[PDB]
């Protein structure tokens, strides 16, 4: 899409029609006549398009009204409401762009943000860009938490993301003009290879692979058309749902063998029935041939009774001779239909041995994209998130996926190795403990009109908690933190010395020998300038190879490597990390995902904020205090960077609107 | 609303599958013993069917009797004549047979010697004894 209507579109917003959000800011309008809607429909669209054309530089009200055009421009408050609109919730001058009106002098209200995780950096750098005292509280001693890049000598690798999913409609889109990323396409083409080295030929590849394609649909058929969404009082995975379809389909190739063989039965009977008749009859034709033999032997003149005994027995045996030879048409026939069946067997397996295992290399690929085994994975709700999908390719970064968050950081107060610890938000404001990583000893307290708590989800799940709420989280908070699913993923990074493999290849296979370690290192990754690969550890492998040291980790990557291209071919490898997310005490897994029995809707709980009791009793219902943003807090876009980052520009504007007021409402 | 090509799922065979933990072997158990069934009981009838076909050999080409080949004459000889009544006996009213047997005379003449010598070689009684067996 292009024009004015390309703006709405990447910026996730529909052209002609107002959102539930412009709604509640605009119930004049959305109630008004319909002429205005297009009015205010062309004046949001515009302004987007504006930002969107050169996003270096902050777009001010002033510099929108210029370019708008009468009749367009005739109301000026319907365009500063708009702009003003777009500023606060970060549709507009959000990111890394240059000041025209530079910040004022004294800024107005203390926020506290927890996490220094690109959630936290939007969130903070928004505040602090409409006049907010920020502070991010870091356990880390460095930004970016899950968005993690290594760096030695020229080598450089993402452990944490490190794929743009197509900027058609995403944010990172506009940071990416913002900050020189080398963005570089992802080939999507991917050779698969087996345990024993060689490549799996195309006629398997293609007929696995879109085998897989099938399964996954017959799940969604299950799950929509036969409501088989609950199994003895308990929700179904896509696990389960995958083998009953599998099961049923291994169930009808034997149902196909069984009434087809039981074609050939009810016809060698039908021959057993005809032979015989055929016996019989021969053995009938025996006697007859004696008999009219004997009765020819009488030579003439005879009487006419021994003369009709001649002529009749003769009429008899060719009436018997002449059944034998319609019968021989009748087992001709079906001898020849015998031998059709006997030649059109229908198929003797669903899946072999080998193909069952290609397929688990597909199966591993889905339990890699959504960081968790498929037997966790609501079947109902798994895919909620497919229809706000982005267009165009996918994308890695060259560079280092951590030059975002760093950027973004630049201006901002950020205490680092500082490991919040105990959150104290009452009806007056908030008390945040922290201590020293270094030394737990040395103990911080900040008080703060607000929290934003960014705090991966798996450290909101820990029990026991390594964060107290102070006064605990309400049961609807916790209930929805038990419920959700905080997966595990984790990468090897494989430097060496000589680019040894496919340079066209981006990405490779490799196929597993169980089902039990379908993920256990079965992809790589060729993504980066020097020689580099990275390997996966997906589904139920990810949380057990991290019991595994480092050195039999990069054991057997080497061996699965010496199998597909030789064992001279490739060398030691200079550098060699492993992560282990599950471990990491500041991420306890490594984003979240649908898991069976949650649903979409607790992603909105989970980003309702926290409003304490009043201190007085009597005294009036006050502000909501604790503030929640992070992956896990955007339903439409979970378990992303761009996710995260929507949801701290999402908080900054709720947080803004609700200690500086918003006059665009009116 | 339709499940994808190759794709075998009906609502009847999807509980018949969960409605326990082993019920997924258990049922695919009984067609692997379903098709061993039927498999050998295909080569028991195979076998049975080789036997009767050996039985069979030379077909009858031995007791085959060469076709005879006859005008088809008109007058009624004293011996064709009694050659029919001897077949109307056997025969009752099989008249292709009855034409057979006295090999000269087409059906149709057969019907009407049924009634022109009805009288006079007393038929009535004769098929009346025809039906008596
Ligand atoms: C760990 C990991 C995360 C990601 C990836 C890989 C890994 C290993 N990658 C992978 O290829 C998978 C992938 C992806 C691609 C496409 C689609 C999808 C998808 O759709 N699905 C549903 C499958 C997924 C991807 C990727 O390529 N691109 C991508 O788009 N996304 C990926 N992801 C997710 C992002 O990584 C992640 O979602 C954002 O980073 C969210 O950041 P967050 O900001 O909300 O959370 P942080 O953890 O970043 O921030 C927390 C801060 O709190 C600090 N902290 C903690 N405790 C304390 C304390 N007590 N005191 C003080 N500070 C504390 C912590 O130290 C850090 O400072």
């Amino acid at each position: 899409p292009s024009g004015v209507e390309g703006a709405a579109f990447q910026s996730r917003l529909p052209h002609d029609r107002m959102t539930s959000q412009e709604a509640a800011c605009f119930p004049d309008i959305i109630s008004g006549p319909q002429q205005t809607q297009k009015v205010f429909l062309f004046i949001r669209n515009r302004t987007l398009q504006l930002w969107l054309d050169n996003p270096k530089i902050q777009l001010t009200f002033e510099a929108t009204l210029q370019q708008l055009e009468a009749p367009y421009n005739s109301d000026t408050v319907l365009v500063h409401r708009v702009h003003s609109y777009l500023e606060r919730h970060g549709l507009i001058n959000f990111g890394i762009y240059k000041r025209i009106k530079p910040l004022p002098t004294k800024k107005t209200g203390k926020v506290i943000i927890i996490g220094s995780g690109v959630s936290g950096l939007a969130a903070a750098r928004q505040l602090q860009s409409f006049g907010m005292d920020v502070t991010l509280l870091e356990a880390r001693d460095r930004v970016g938490g899950r968005v993690a890049t290594f760096r030695k000598g020229n080598y450089v690798a993402d452990l944490g993301a490190m794929v743009v999913t197509g900027l058609g409609g995403n944010p990172m889109a506009v940071v990416s003009k913002q900050v020189n990323m080398e963005l570089a396409k992802i080939k999507q083409k991917c050779p698969l290879y087996e345990a024993n080295g060689q490549a799996v030929p195309k006629e398997k590849d293609e007929m696995v692979e879109q085998e897989f394609n099938r399964l996954l649909e017959a799940t969604s058929y299950l799950s929509h058309q036969l409501d088989f969404n609950v199994l003895n009082n308990k929700p179904v995975s896509l696990g389960q749902a995958l083998e009953v379809v599998i099961q049923l389909q291994e169930k009808h190739v034997k149902d196909e063998q069984i009434e087809h063989w039981k074609k050939i039965v009810k016809t060698q009977e039908e021959l057993k029935e005809l032979l015989n008749k055929m016996v019989n009859l021969k053995e009938k034709i025996k006697e007859l041939h004696q008999q009219y033999k004997e009765a020819s032997e009488v030579k003439p003149p005879r009487d006419i009774t021994a003369e009709f005994l001649v002529k009749s027995k003769h009429r008899d045996l060719t009436a018997l001779c002449k059944e034998y030879d319609e019968l021989a048409e009748t087992q001709g026939k079906l001898e020849e239909k015998l031998q059709e069946l006997e030649a059109n067997p229908p198929s003797d397996v669903y899946l072999s041995s080998r193909d069952r295992q290609i397929l688990d290399w597909h199966f591993a690929n889905l339990e890699f994209a959504n960081a968790t085994p498929l037997s966790t994975l609501s079947l109902k709700h798994w895919d909620q998130d497919d229809d706000f999908e982005f267009t165009g390719s996918h994308l890695t970064v060259r560079n280092g996926y951590s030059c975002v968050p760093v950027a973004l950081a630049e201006g901002l107060d950020i205490k680092l190795n500082t490991a919040v610890r105990q959150v104290r938000y009452t009806a007056s404001g908030c008390e945040v403990i922290a201590v020293n990583t270094r030394s737990t000893s040395q103990t911080f307290i900040y008080k703060c009109d607000a929290v934003l708590c960014t705090l991966p989800l798996g450290v909101l799940k820990q029990q026991p908690p390594a964060v107290q709420f102070v006064p605990p989280l309400p049961e609807w908070k916790t209930s929805a933190v038990q419920r959700m699913g905080f997966g595990n993923l984790n990468k090897v990074v494989l430097c060496f010395d000589r680019v040894f493999w496919d340079p066209s290849v981006n990405l490779f296979g490799h196929v597993g020998s169980t089902t039990a370690s379908r993920g256990e290192l079965f992809l790589f990754w060729n993504l980066y300038k020097a020689p580099i690969l990275l390997a996966l550890v997906a589904g139920e492998a990810a949380g057990i190879m991290e019991n595994i040291s480092d050195d039999v980790i990069v054991g057997r990557c080497l061996a699965i490597l010496k199998g597909i291209f030789g064992s001279s071919a490739v060398p030691q490898p200079k550098e060699t990390v492993v992560s282990r997310w599950r471990a990491d005490p500041w991420a306890r897994g490594s984003y979240s995902y649908v898991a069976a029995g949650s649903s979409g809707n607790d992603y909105d709980l989970m980003a309702q904020p926290i409003t304490p009791g009043p201190s007085i009793p009597g005294a009036p219902q006050p502000i909501p205090r604790l503030f929640f943003a992070g992956e896990h807090t955007i339903r439409n876009y979970p378990a992303t960077v761009h996710g995260a980052l929507l949801s701290g520009l999402r908080e900054a504007g709720r947080i803004a609107d609700q200690f500086l007021g918003a006059m665009y409402t009116l | 609303r339709k499940p994808p090509k190759g794709m075998f799922l009906s609502q009847e065979d999807v509980e018949a599958v969960s409605a326990n933990a082993t019920a997924a072997t258990t049922v695919l158990r009984q067609l692997d013993m379903e098709l061993v069934s039927v498999k050998r009981q295909i080569q028991n009838i195979k076998q049975t069917n080789s036997a009767l076909k050996e039985k069979l050999d030379g077909g009858i080409e031995p007791y085959r009797l060469p076709e005879v080949i006859q005008k088809c004459n008109a007058r009624w000889t004293t011996e064709e004549q009694l050659l029919a009544v001897q077949a109307i006996r056997k025969y009752g009213r099989d008249f292709q047979a009855i034409s057979d047997v006295i090999g000269n005379k087409s059906v149709v003449q057969v019907k009407n010697f049924f009634v022109n010598y009805r009288r006079r070689f007393n038929i009535d009684e004769v098929l009346q004894e025809w039906e008596a067996e």
